[PDB]
This record gives structure tokens, C-alpha cells and sequence, in this order.
């Protein structure tokens, strides 16, 4: 005198090879660069969806007031505070340092809490130097 | 109706491990038009009755073949799923079919 | 806290006072400029004809105006013909301003003298130098 | 065909040394309508019939300027090569025009 059904859902896709490099496109993303140090106020703070992947955008300007493109530096560390250090990339054809985020990054991370990203450039001559100190939360 | 923590201990003990794509739909017959050779594929933990692959499948298909279909098959050796692959593809040459996301769900 | 500091904005001062003119008769501006930060109020001017962004639509276009009061206690200047100054250039949201029409309430009370400054944002031209 | 060291040889005596770049075609009158100033490029030796430059070069041009065809010069004023740049580039405010490359060949 009683039951309870239920049901199934498959779903697929693929794009058949075409030799490529695939189309990864998921961020919404980009931040800032001052190498001069930029209204202080109080910085804002970037939400990424927890889970999910984002696509970090640093765009370096020049220490005047300039977009550079990513030249000299030939390594960029993105070391969100104790949770993990991974290398960026450096994009020549867009012209910008970034970093998507993966599965095994959130294994090591806690929603809701208010990391920092501080984001590092090496250039030829060994320099370290600190470029970005935003804060973000993964709400 | 299934809630939801019910339905999350049931996807809990699939884990398919290997898939195998059909020229025709297996359903009836999973062990027949074997195009491919198994080959792994990862899901993820349950999530509101719904699994994914963490990263793409890349199925080595044989030349001369046309795929249009789709079992997966766990470590016991025996079919849990089968699906169509929502476009015949035919590789007249030795190809690369690669699978970007699978889901099975009990979401109505 | 004072409300005559919630804004800070940074200002290009014609440090080198030179403005010449060359031996073929243009006009070469101050070759050195300096942009240090400095702090006010910077609120919308609402008075009579004054525009307070204001599209204008022109046969040509639509181009767009503005013009902030600025309360500080800086001495900005704005260009004189008889020292030889050459105006003060504020920045809000980048688009440079300029520094038109000036009171001087410097000494008049102890602890409320302050300028009123009049900032009018740059129309856009195309650049040649001299 | 023509002779490589032949081609080598002949190649041997263009020598450009300042480049120079135009708004428009420089080819009816490689003397007239100029941009920006001589900017001294310097080559490497004949190889294969063709003649590279060392370094790169960066032509300063004033602002409000346009810069579509560039010309070469040689020490005595005496334009031996006329060409058009990629494409043409407005400079609003004043910038920088970087040559990453120039190779005059003759090996068709």
C-alpha cells in the first residue's frame, strides 16, 4: 500500500581530439599589479566559489603607471598563506601571470577563511620581490 | 522518493573504473561491438546524488571505426551504465576520442 | 576624524617652474612634474550653470563634464601669468583635472583655515609635444 | 639558378645602417613625409644569401603620430630598401616602435 520510485540521468560530451590544447575557460577573476604601490581605504576581498576553478589574473603594470608585458621574470609563485606554494605561469600571449585552481589546492583549504595572496616574481638576476598582497576568501 | 543522504551512500560504492565505447547500444549485450579497450577513468566523491571525472579520458580509438555509444564498468568486471555518445563519430583514420565530463546521477 | 582628510587623491605639481616659449614660438611646458599624495574632500559642485557629469551630445559625439569642489588644507596653485605657475592637476578614477578659480581661507581661523579649490576634469585631445 | 656565393658576395656591400619609418609608402618618394629620426641598425655578415640584424632596434616616434611603411638608409644618404611594416600603429602619446627583426634576402 505504499512505494517509492526514483530514476536515472546519464549525461556526456566530448570534442574528438582535434589535436589542440582544449578550450579551458572558467574565471571571471583578474586583479591588479602596482609595482609602485597603489585612495588606500580598505582592499577588498576576492571570493572565489569554493570547489570550483578560478583563473587568477595579475596583470603587471610598470612602476610608472603602465601595463609591462611579463618580461625578465622567469618565475612567478603564487604562496597563499600556509596552505600551499605552487608556480604561476607566464603567459606571453595574453600578457599576464596566471594560475587556475585545482581540486587537490582545496584539499588543504578551509571555506570561509580570509587567506592571503601574495604573489612572487624572480627576474634573471635573482631577485625576489613581492608584487601583490590581496586577500582572499573561499566562500 | 530517496533523499539525499540516501542517495549519496548509494553512489558511494560504484566506482566505475574503466569505460568502453560501442558502435551500437549495448544494453542488451554489454560484451558485444567492444571498439575500444578499457581504459581508466576517475569519479569524485557523491554530492547531492551526483558524480563527476576529475580530469579527461583520452580512448584510443581504432581506425575504420564509428563510435556512437557508451558502458562503464567497474572493478568487478561488470557493466553499471550505459549511455549513447550523443553524435556517431567515425574515425576513417587512427584517432584520439577524449571524453570531457561524465556524470551519473539519480535526480530524477 | 576630520572630513577635510577622507579623500586622498594625488597631485602633479609643475615643480620646475620654467614654462618657456621656444625659439620657434609654441609653448613648452614644465619638463619636470611631481606627483606626491595629498588629502580633502572632493564633493560635486551644484551651482547654477556649473555641469556636474553632464553628457553633452554634440554633432560630433558625446562628450562628457564634470565639475568637484575640493575642500583641503594644501596650497594647491593654479596658473598665474605673473609668477610664472602653472596650475595643479588632480586625479580622480585617473582622468586628470585641473585646478580653476581659487579661495584662500588660510589664516582666518585657528583650527579651520582651509582652501576651496574648483577642479575641472581635462577634455580629451590629442597630444603633440614642443 | 643563381649562384649562393654569387648571391652571398653581391649582398656583401648594401650595408643599411639607419631606419627610418613612414605614415605612407615611401616607395615614389623615399625622401619625403618622414616620422621619426635615423635610427642606426646594424646588420651581420652575408649568410645564405641573406643578411639579418644583429640587435634589436627601438625607434622613439613623437606622439600623434602613425607609422606604416619604414625605409633603410646607408651612410651616404642613399636609400637602398623600402617596406611596409605589419601593420599600421597610432602612437596617442609618445612611444616606442621596437624592430625585432629585419632580414633582406635575395634567394627569392
Amino acid at each position: 500500500e505504499l512505494t517509492v520510485e526514483a530514476g536515472s540521468r546519464v549525461s556526456l560530451s566530448g570534442y574528438v581530439s582535434d589535436g589542440g590544447t582544449s578550450d579551458v575557460f572558467t574565471i571571471c577573476r583578474l586583479l591588479d599589479a602596482p609595482m609602485n604601490g597603489k585612495s588606500n581605504n580598505c582592499n577588498e576581498i576576492v571570493k572565489i566559489p569554493f570547489d570550483s576553478s578560478c583563473l587568477l589574473g595579475v596583470k603587471l603594470y610598470n612602476c610608472e603607471n603602465k601595463r609591462v608585458n611579463v618580461n625578465s621574470v622567469e618565475a612567478a609563485f603564487i604562496t597563499i598563506d600556509t596552505a600551499f606554494q605552487s608556480p604561476m605561469t607566464v603567459n606571453k600571449e595574453s600578457n599576464r601571470l596566471e594560475y587556475i585552481f585545482s581540486q587537490n589546492d582545496y584539499k588543504v583549504l578551509v571555506k570561509g577563511k580570509v587567506y592571503d595572496m601574495i604573489v612572487n616574481v624572480v627576474d634573471e638576476s635573482g631577485n625576489h620581490s613581492t608584487i601583490l598582497k590581496q586577500k582572499v576568501r573561499f566562500n | 522518493t530517496l533523499t539525499i543522504d540516501g542517495k549519496n551512500k548509494i553512489l558511494a560504492t560504484l566506482t566505475p573504473t574503466t569505460i568502453v565505447l560501442h558502435n551500437v547500444d549495448p544494453t542488451a549485450d554489454p560484451t558485444a561491438n567492444k571498439v575500444t579497450q578499457p581504459v581508466a577513468i576517475f569519479f569524485s566523491e557523491p554530492n547531492n546524488g551526483l558524480i563527476a571525472s576529475e580530469d579527461t579520458v583520452n580512448i584510443t580509438v581504432p581506425a575504420s571505426a564509428t563510435v556512437s555509444h557508451f558502458s562503464l564498468w567497474d572493478d568487478n568486471s561488470k557493466c553499471v551504465a550505459t549511455g549513447a555518445l550523443s553524435s556517431p563519430q567515425f574515425f576513417a583514420e587512427e584517432g584520439i576520442y577524449v571524453i570531457s565530463s561524465v556524470s551519473i546521477d539519480l535526480n530524477k | 576624524m576630520r572630513l577635510l582628510n577622507r579623500h586622498s587623491f594625488v597631485v602633479k605639481r609643475k615643480v620646475s617652474e620654467d614654462g618657456h616659449y621656444n625659439e620657434d614660438g609654441d609653448w613648452v611646458a614644465s619638463q619636470d612634474v611631481v606627483s606626491i599624495n595629498c588629502k580633502g574632500n572632493i564633493q560635486p559642485y551644484i551651482k547654477g550653470s556649473v555641469k556636474n557629469g553632464t553628457q553633452i551630445v554634440l554633432p560630433e559625439g558625446i562628450r562628457l563634464t564634470d565639475t568637484r569642489i575640493l575642500f583641503t588644507v594644501a596650497e594647491l596653485r593654479t596658473s598665474d601669468d605673473v609668477d610664472w605657475t602653472e596650475a595643479d592637476i588632480v586625479m580622480i578614477k585617473g582622468h586628470e583635472y585641473e585646478v580653476f578659480m581659487t579661495m584662500d581661507w588660510s589664516e582666518q581661523l585657528a583650527h579651520t583655515s582651509h582652501y576651496e579649490y574648483i577642479i575641472i576634469r581635462r577634455d580629451k585631445m590629442n597630444a603633440v609635444r614642443n
